[PDB]
């Protein structure tokens, strides 16, 4: 294929578009880029390990990868205390070396390997219009994805377990012996409203549900992989979809935008797959923690926190949710759907329980609430912690803030890319992506509007 | 420094409430809108004048013919938005007119503020709130915000005045 | 109170509001949609539809 | 709320419902002549709200009007602790001690007036007639309770006027600042009357349920206007510790 | 931090993660060498 | 200028009341912030009498004393401020009294510091006020400069200042 | 590797021995009756509340113990936690019999764990 | 213990020489006769160095 | 017209620590008071005279001595519910 504008029709700034029909070069680009991803995983892990002070919390040190490893149950014990630093190092080293291998392969295919693969092999050669081959590649990758989900399941069940922040006796790494395979729970998660108090799938709150849903995901992905290997797209799919490389790219871009938004919300709200031990409190958690901290302090001072009415007439410390549940008062009324391992022991069937509040509060809960209140996910861009009017002496931005902001931004720009490529794929399939033909300008053959 | 000037004008002059500033905002946002929409409309109604996917080199500065279809653009915007430009000359004069008039109107408002001739208050709502302690609007809330800004900002912003506002005279809500 | 059209609604049986009051001096009555407000809104919508038919 | 969990209870409105005892219940709770018994989890669930409208004519019957609650299922007192003492003659004295013993409630009346009031049972001491050697279906605790100001003295009105905080004048009108009567905020301690008709006693477990009717003033908005008369009818439940 | 045996390459791991930014820049270097064909 | 005239009167041997009574009401009226052209609003229309009202008479010059005899000066409202906190300073520029916004940690209020005001010249000549409500009212007046009795009924004046013909021109 | 109790090492154990003894006392007193009263909400609240540091404290007993007793104490604490988890499971499903079984299991393993306690 | 340090420094040096040489060798079709065996040898030696580093990790 | 709190600031309440109306932060100046003795005092209000603060039931000998030592700082005024309702003596919304 050509490597300039005259021979390709694409400028340098759209040079990767020149690869659309060079399957070998495209494969090289993909493999090298995968090498970039794995390289970042390894290098960032080693950086985080090197810059890790293991007696300080992870979320106080700007770490986003080490929490992922800790959640999987590696190198941590009860309450998230880092037992062994070596497994983090091993994850990083393995990713770095494998990235070397992937980069070598991507360079080979991009620079010297065969330009196209179709006259080399039918198995690896593909045509974008070859619907059966495209569904074959879908099938292979679906099988792989289901296998990866089952790898998560195997780690949680047979290889030491995963970190369970809801464990009795304290959050700890525990082995999940009874995943919920019950499809009612698993698929009723997908039907929950994406609004406050329901939290469509962000509300999954126990590792049994997570592991069981991953068993279901693995089975679904593998069976769909086989289904796509053994069939071709049906008539309705053929009549509804654009069948081109750019169209498939646009479809994947839409999917990725959806996943990016979901991940940003997930890290912002969920404290089960993102234990606060490693990611710090959620904003909801920190607000509730402040309310709890001052309930505890004022109660020790002698305030009768059940009957103390605030300035507006609502309870200063306790109040009712619009459905009647007893909740913390103040602005944190909006966060009454929050559930956390440190707060549920004080919750009764009706909400917060006066008897537990008056005699069941443990010193570790007070310490945890103070920590979470002071590590609220508020911070400046230059990493000054606290409310924006605070002064420069607290260097902290929550990992939840970093992850949520970054992935909302990436989700948005991938929605933009999906719009761009979907529109372009449609126009190119219909053949007017290069502009209006003067001879057959469609609007010239149309009746005037009025 | 400019940010300080901006917040100063909000707190002391209630500059957002000023109709001349609102016409300025309308002009600037409309100018940005016109820029974006015109650029996109032209780029997406281009004539097929070359063979490259790169449409940028299918234009020649000395060419006599339009490079994009005004008719198609007009039909598109008539059906999408209800109305559309049909005169190119009026379109470009409008692109000049909108932001320039916005700037001129905002300048008139600033001239007013030079003499403290502000659009600070709505007297009817002030009187009602003074006699009715349950009347609350976003306007009155903004008035409260301005009071807070002035009291907390003046001692540092105007050091030559030697403003000494003891902690107890500072307005503030509960718990904050 | 200088009420001109209200008596004409009340004459034919529309005597209650959405605010719970009724011109018979009663309160808490439920008129349904055919309150004073409902009748007025129906007339406004009718006016719009008639305008459109006139244009056509 | 029966005997569920919070997962079963959340977002249902059951959290705002006082428990009920049973149907086949006509027991009585024996009491000693001069000992006092703790009340464990006292609940009051209002169901009807009436505001005494004020005629402009004069001298004419005011006729309580039925209101509707604009605030949601946030209207119930619960987890209240108290005590019942048996007088020398046989009097039964119910004394509220603490708990979630207040809820702000806003009711809408026909005409568009919204009436916030501080529904409460605070410091309620109520008594029966003498000669009660038992708590039964005839036990009527009629008494008084305190009604604090709806808005506390830390509240600020839309012009940042308040009692122990805020301005004391209309600052937006510099030449007429001290002219407005609402420049002075007030928090009078209003008074209420309550009756607690016990209708159902399960002496085995000590739970008592019944009906209540309460009379109390509404919000004055820190003395901005005269309080209306609000009447609340509802039901109640509590456990009486026999031992 | 890094296990003790590895802390002589601590100032190397400090700069490793930023390399893919250099790859993105290198794309432009390569296109500039070929005259942005 | 007013202070200079009063000081000359005193330097002869006039008492406070006589010296301040030598001040013409016209000069005192010039010394009043409601007559500054930088106090109006773009849509506060009409005559300045439509604002504070028609001025009737000068109330005389207030002199604020706290419980300890310190003479206090009320800080005047600048042209910039639509509203301004009430602050009283003594001779060496130390805040000695104010009107607190929050009272639970109040230290310098008119109530705690025992500030009293006596008037010289004008309508209130020779009278002294110790009720903190009156003292606070007169301190708020003193923020605006010389105090004046106003007829607010004739124009149904609204209470917010207007600009002068100087400002409108 | 002293492999012998001494006056000063006992004081360093004591800082964790106190909360664990309090937890065992509570497990004998309150949690048993909570299970007996068929009170699942309070069973779960107790095991997640006052017990919400039991793992940390008993791994403090184990990790800071004798070279013979370190691994044994660790394993015993782990078995206690497993019984605690199965207790939580039997409470969430209102399994009174299984919960009583697990409570006896946790008590027996806790007593075995405190058995290898000097003094 | 110094042997591990030496091996890891050698591995970093060989990673640098591979990172330089590999793209040049893959993008010089004229000198592919003598750079393909050099690529094979270099990949083998790089893998050997990685294996040695891994073993000396547990040996040190 | 002063509302009611400013009228209290006219009294001895605005000059020293009122045992019936002062917030618990107001006791921090007295060494050894906040928070325990201060909370005990606020719990056992009202007091008709300053002297009955020494008659707090269950008081302690060191607390007795501290109260006697700081008797001078104390006053007793009528307990105004403006300052008292809602547990504002414990938390008046000031941090
Ligand atoms: C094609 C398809 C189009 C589909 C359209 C359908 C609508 C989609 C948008 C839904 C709008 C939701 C609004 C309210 C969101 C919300 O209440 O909150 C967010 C919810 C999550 O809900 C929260 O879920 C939480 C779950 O946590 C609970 O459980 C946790 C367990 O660990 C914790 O214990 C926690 O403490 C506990 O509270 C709680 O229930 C909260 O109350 C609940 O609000 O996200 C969700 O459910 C869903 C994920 C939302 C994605 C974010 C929006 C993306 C927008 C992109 C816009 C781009 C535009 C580009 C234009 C050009
Ligand atoms: C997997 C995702 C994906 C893939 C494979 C492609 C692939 C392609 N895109 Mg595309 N795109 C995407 C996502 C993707 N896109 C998203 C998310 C957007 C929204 C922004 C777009 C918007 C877009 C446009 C407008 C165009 C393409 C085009 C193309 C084609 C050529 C592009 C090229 O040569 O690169 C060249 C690379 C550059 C010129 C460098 C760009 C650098 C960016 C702008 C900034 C990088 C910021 C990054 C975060 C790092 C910050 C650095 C900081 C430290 C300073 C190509 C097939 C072109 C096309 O349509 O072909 C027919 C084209 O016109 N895309
Ligand atoms: C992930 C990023 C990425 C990847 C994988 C690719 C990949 C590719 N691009 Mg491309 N491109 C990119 C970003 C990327 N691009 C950006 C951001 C721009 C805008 C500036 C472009 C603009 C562009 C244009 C205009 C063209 C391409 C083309 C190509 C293809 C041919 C490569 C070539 O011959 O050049 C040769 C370059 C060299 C020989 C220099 C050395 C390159 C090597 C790989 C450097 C590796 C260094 C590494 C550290 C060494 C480690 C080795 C090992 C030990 C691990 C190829 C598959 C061409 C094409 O489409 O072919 C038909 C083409 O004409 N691109
Ligand atoms: C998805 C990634 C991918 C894909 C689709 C391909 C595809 C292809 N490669 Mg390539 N390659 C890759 C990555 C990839 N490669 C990487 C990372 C490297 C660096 C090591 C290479 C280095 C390479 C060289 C040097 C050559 C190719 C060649 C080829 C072509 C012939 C394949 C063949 O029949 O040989 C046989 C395939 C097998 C015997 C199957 C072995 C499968 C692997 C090696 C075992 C591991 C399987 C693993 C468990 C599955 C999951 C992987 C795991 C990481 C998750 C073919 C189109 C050849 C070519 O182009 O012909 C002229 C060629 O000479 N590749
Ligand atoms: C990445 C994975 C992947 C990809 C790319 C595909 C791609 C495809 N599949 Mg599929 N499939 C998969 C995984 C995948 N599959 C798995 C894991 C299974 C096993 C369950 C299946 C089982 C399956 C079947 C039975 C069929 C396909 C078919 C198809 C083809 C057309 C279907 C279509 O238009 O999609 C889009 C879907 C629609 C247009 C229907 C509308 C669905 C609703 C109305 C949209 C609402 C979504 C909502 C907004 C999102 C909320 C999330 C949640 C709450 C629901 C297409 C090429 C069809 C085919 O042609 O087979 C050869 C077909 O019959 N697949
Ligand atoms: C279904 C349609 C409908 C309905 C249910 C109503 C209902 C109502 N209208 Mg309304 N209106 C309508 C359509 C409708 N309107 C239309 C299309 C117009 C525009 C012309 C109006 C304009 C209108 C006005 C201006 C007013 C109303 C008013 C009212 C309210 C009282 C009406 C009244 O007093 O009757 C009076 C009707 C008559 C007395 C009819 C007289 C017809 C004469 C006597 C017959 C003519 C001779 C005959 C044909 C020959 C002999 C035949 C015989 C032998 C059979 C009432 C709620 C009043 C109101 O309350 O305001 C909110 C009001 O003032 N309407
Ligand atoms: C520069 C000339 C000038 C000046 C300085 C004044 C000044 C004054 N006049 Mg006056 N007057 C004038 C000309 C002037 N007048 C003219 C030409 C007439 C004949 C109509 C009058 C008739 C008049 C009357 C009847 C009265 C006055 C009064 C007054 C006094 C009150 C001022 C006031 O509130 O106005 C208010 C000013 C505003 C509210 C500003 C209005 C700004 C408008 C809305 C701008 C329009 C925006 C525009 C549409 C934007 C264009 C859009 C863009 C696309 C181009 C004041 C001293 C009053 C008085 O007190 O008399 C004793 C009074 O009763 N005047
Ligand atoms: C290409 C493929 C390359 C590698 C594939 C992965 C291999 C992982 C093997 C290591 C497993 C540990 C063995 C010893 C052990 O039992 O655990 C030893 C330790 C601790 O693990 C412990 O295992 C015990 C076994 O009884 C128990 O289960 C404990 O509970 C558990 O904590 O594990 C580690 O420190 C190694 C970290 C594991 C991380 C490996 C995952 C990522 C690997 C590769 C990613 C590459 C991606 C390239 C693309
Ligand atoms: C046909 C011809 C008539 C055309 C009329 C066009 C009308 C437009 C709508 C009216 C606009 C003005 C109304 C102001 C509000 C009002 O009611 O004022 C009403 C005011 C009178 O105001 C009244 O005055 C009374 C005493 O006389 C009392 O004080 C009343 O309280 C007071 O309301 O009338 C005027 O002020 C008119 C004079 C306005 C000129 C002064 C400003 C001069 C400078 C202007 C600079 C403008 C620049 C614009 C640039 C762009
Ligand atoms: C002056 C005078 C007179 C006269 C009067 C008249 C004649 C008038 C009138 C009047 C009128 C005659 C009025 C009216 C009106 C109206 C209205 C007010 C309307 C409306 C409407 C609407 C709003 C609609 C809308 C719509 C549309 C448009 C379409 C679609 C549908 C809708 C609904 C949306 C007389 C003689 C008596 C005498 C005295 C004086
Ligand atoms: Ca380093
Ligand atoms: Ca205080």
């Amino acid at each position: 294929g050509g490597r300039d504008l005259p021979s390709t029709g694409f400028a340098w700034w759209s040079g990767n578009a020149r690869l659309i029909n060079l399957s070998g070069k495209l494969l090289g680009a993909h493999v090298a880029h995968a090498g970039l991803i794995v390289f970042w995983a390894g290098a960032m892990t080693l950086f985080e390990v090197a810059h890790f002070i293991p007696e300080k919390p992870m979320y106080e040190q700007g770490l986003i990868l080490l929490p992922h490893i800790a959640t999987l149950g590696w190198g941590v014990g009860p309450a998230g205390e880092v037992t062994d630093i070596f497994p983090f190092f091993v994850v990083g080293v393995l990713h770095l070396i494998s990235s070397a291998v992937l980069g070598l392969g991507g360079i080979y295919h991009a620079l010297r390997g065969p330009e196209v693969l179709e006259e080399y092999s039918s198995f690896f050669g593909y045509d974008w219009k070859d619907k059966n081959q495209m569904t074959n590649i879908i099938g292979y990758h679906l099988i792989l994805l289901g296998c990866g989900a089952l790898l998560l399941v195997f780690k949680a069940m047979f290889f030491g377990g995963v970190y369970d922040t809801w464990a009795p006796g304290g959050g700890d790494v525990r082995v999940i012996t009874n995943p919920t395979l019950n499809p009612a729970i698993i698929f009723g998660y997908l039907l929950k409203a994406p609004f406050g108090g329901e939290g469509w799938i962000i509300s999954v709150n126990n590792m049994e549900d997570i592991i069981g849903g991953h068993i279901w995901i693995g089975l679904i992905c593998i069976s769909g992989g086989i289904w796509h290997i053994l069939t071709k797209p049906f008539g309705w799919a053929r009549r509804a979809l654009i069948w081109s490389g750019e169209a498939y790219l646009s479809y994947s871009l839409g999917a990725l935008s959806l996943m990016g938004f979901i991940a940003s919300v997930f890290v912002w709200f969920n404290n089960t797959a993102y234990p606060s031990e490693f990611y710090g409190p959620t904003g909801m958690e920190a607000s509730q923690s402040q309310a709890f901290t001052f309930l505890v302090r004022d109660q020790r001072l002698g305030a009768n926190i059940a009957s103390a009415q605030g300035p507006t007439g609502l309870g200063k410390y306790l109040m009712r949710s619009p459905s009647g549940e007893i909740i913390f008062g103040g602005e944190t009324m909006r966060f009454w759907d929050f559930r956390g391992p440190w707060l549920e022991p004080l919750r009764g069937p009706n909400g917060l329980d006066l008897d537990k509040l008056r005699n069941d509060i443990q010193p570790w809960q007070v310490r945890r609430a103070a920590e979470y209140m002071t590590h609220a996910p508020l911070g400046s861009l230059n990493s000054v912690g606290g409310v924006i009017t605070d002064v420069n002496s607290f260097n902290y931005v929550s990992p939840r803030a970093w992850l949520a902001t970054s992935h909302f931004v990436l989700g948005f720009f991938f929605l933009v890319g999906h719009l761009w490529h979907a529109g372009r794929a449609r126009a190119a399939a219909a053949g007017f992506e290069k502009g209006i033909d003067r001879e057959t300008e469609p609007t010239l053959f149309m009746p005037d509007l009025d | 420094g400019i940010f300080r000037f901006i917040l100063f004008l909000q707190g002391f002059h209630n500059w957002t409430l000023n109709p001349f500033h609102m016409m300025g905002v309308a002009g600037i946002l409309g100018g940005a809108l016109l820029c974006a929409i015109h650029g996109a409309t032209v780029e997406n109604t281009l004539f097929e004048d070359g063979e490259d996917s790169n449409t940028f080199r299918a234009f020649e500065p000395t060419q006599a013919e339009e490079t994009y279809s005004m008719v198609t653009a007009n039909r598109f915007w008539s059906q999408i938005f209800g109305i559309a430009f049909s005169n190119k000359r009026w379109l470009h004069f409008f692109m000049l007119f909108v932001p320039v008039t916005g700037l001129w109107m905002s300048s008139v408002g600033i001239v007013g503020l030079a003499l403290n001739l502000r659009a600070y208050d709505f007297v009817s709502q002030e009187l009602r709130a003074a006699e009715d302690p349950e009347f609350e609007t976003f306007y009155t809330k903004n008035i409260l915000l301005n009071e807070g800004m002035r009291a907390w900002m003046a001692p540092q912003d105007q050091p030559h005045e030697n403003f000494i506002f003891p902690e107890e005279v500072l307005p503030r809500g509960n718990a904050l | 109170q200088g009420m001109f059209v209200l008596p004409f609604m009340a004459r034919l049986g529309v005597t209650s509001s959405w605010n719970g009051w009724s011109v018979t001096g009663e309160t808490g009555l439920d008129p349904g949609f055919w309150s004073f407000e409902g009748v007025a809104a129906a007339h406004i919508v009718l006016s719009g539809l008639l305008f459109l038919a006139a244009v056509w | 709320k029966s005997q569920l969990t919070y997962d079963d209870i959340v977002n249902t409105g059951l959290a705002n419902v006082c428990p009920e005892i049973s149907s086949f219940t006509r027991g009585t709770i024996e009491v000693e002549p001069n000992t006092k018994y703790f009340v464990s989890d006292f609940c009051m669930e209002p169901q009807e709200y009436f505001v005494k409208e004020e005629p402009v004519n004069k001298r004419q019957k005011a006729e309580y009007v039925k209101g509707k609650v604009l605030t949601r299922q946030t209207t119930s007192l619960e987890q209240i602790r108290g005590s019942i003492a048996v007088g020398a003659d046989g009097t039964l004295t119910f004394k509220e001690k603490d708990g979630i013993d207040f809820q702000p409630i806003t009711v809408l009346l026909p005409g568009g007036e919204e009436v916030p009031f501080f529904f409460t049972v605070k410091n309620f001491t109520g008594t029966t007639e003498p000669g009660f050697t038992s708590i039964n279906s005839s036990t009527d605790f009629v008494g008084d309770f305190n009604v604090p100001s709806y808005r506390g003295a830390g509240f600020l009105d839309p012009k940042a006027r308040g009692l122990y905080t805020g301005y004391d004048n209309a600052v937006a009108l510099p030449s007429a600042a001290d002219k407005f009567r609402t420049n002075k905020k007030e928090t009078p301690l209003g008074k209420g009357t309550l009756s607690l008709q016990v209708t159902q006693v399960d002496g085995s477990t000590g739970e008592i349920a019944g009906i209540f009717e309460s009379e109390q003033p509404s919000d004055t908005d820190l003395g901005a206007k005269e309080p209306l008369d609000v009447k609340v009818r509802g039901i109640f439940y509590g456990r009486v510790d026999t031992d | 931090k890094l296990p003790e045996a590895y802390q002589i390459f601590d100032p190397l791991v400090d700069v490793l993660p930023v390399i893919p930014l250099f790859f993105l820049a290198l794309a432009f270097v390569w296109q500039a060498a070929v005259g942005f064909k | 200028e007013i202070q200079r005239r009063v000081d000359s009167q005193l330097a002869e041997g006039a008492s406070l009341s006589e010296a301040w009574s030598t001040i013409p009401e016209k000069l005192a009226f010039y010394d009043y912030v409601g007559n500054s052209p930088a106090k109006g609003g773009l849509f506060r229309t009409g005559a300045m009498n439509s604002g504070d009202g028609i001025a009737q008479e000068w109330i005389g010059h207030p002199i604020f004393k706290d419980k300890e005899g310190r003479e206090l000066e009320v800080r005047r409202m600048p042209n910039f401020f639509e509203t301004f906190p009430v602050i009283m300073t003594d001779a060496d520029g130390v805040v000695r009294a104010d009107i607190p916004f929050r009272r639970s940690e109040s230290k310098f209020s008119v109530e705690q510091t025992g500030v009293t005001v006596s008037f010289y010249g004008g309508a209130l000549d020779g009278q002294t006020f110790s009720n903190p409500s009156d003292v606070k009212k007169f301190a708020r007046k003193a923020q605006l400069g010389e105090g004046f009795d106003f007829d607010t009924e004739t124009f149904n004046s609204d209470g917010v200042f207007r600009t002068s013909p100087r400002g409108w021109f | 590797i002293p492999t012998t109790y001494s006056p000063e090492k006992i004081a360093q154990l004591q800082v964790y021995v106190n909360p664990i003894a309090v937890a065992r006392d509570g497990m004998e007193k309150r949690l048993q009756g909570l299970i007996a009263d068929q009170n699942w909400v309070d069973t779960q609240t107790y095991i997640h509340g006052p017990l919400g540091q039991l793992r940390r404290d008993m791994l403090g007993l184990a990790s800071s113990l004798l070279p013979k007793d370190q691994d044994k104490a660790k394993t015993l604490a782990k078995e206690v936690f497993g019984h605690l988890e199965r207790l939580d499971a039997a409470a969430k499903d209102r399994n009174g019999s299984q919960a009583k079984i697990q409570y006896q299991e946790a008590l027996a393993d806790f007593d075995s764990f405190l058995n290898l306690l000097p003094q | 213990s110094i042997v591990f340090q030496i091996a890891l420094a050698a591995l970093v040096l060989f990673s640098f020489v591979m990172v330089v040489g590999v793209p040049v060798a893959y993008a010089s079709p004229q000198n592919w006769d003598r750079s393909k065996p050099l690529l094979y040898l270099g990949s083998g030696i790089w893998a050997i160095l990685v294996i040695v580093v891994a073993l000396l990790n547990f040996l040190v | 017209e002063l509302n009611a709190v400013d009228a209290k600031l006219t009294t001895d309440f605005g000059q020293k620590i009122d045992l019936n109306n002062s917030d618990i932060r107001d006791f921090r100046g007295l060494r050894g008071f906040y928070p325990n003795l201060a909370s005990e005092i606020i719990k056992n209000a009202p007091y008709d005279t300053v002297e009955e603060v020494l008659d707090i039931p269950g008081l302690s000998e060191t607390q007795k001595s501290r109260l006697e030592a700081n008797l001078g700082s104390f006053t007793v005024t009528e307990p105004s519910i403006e300052l008292t309702s809602g547990d504002d003596r414990i938390n008046p919304g000031v941090y």
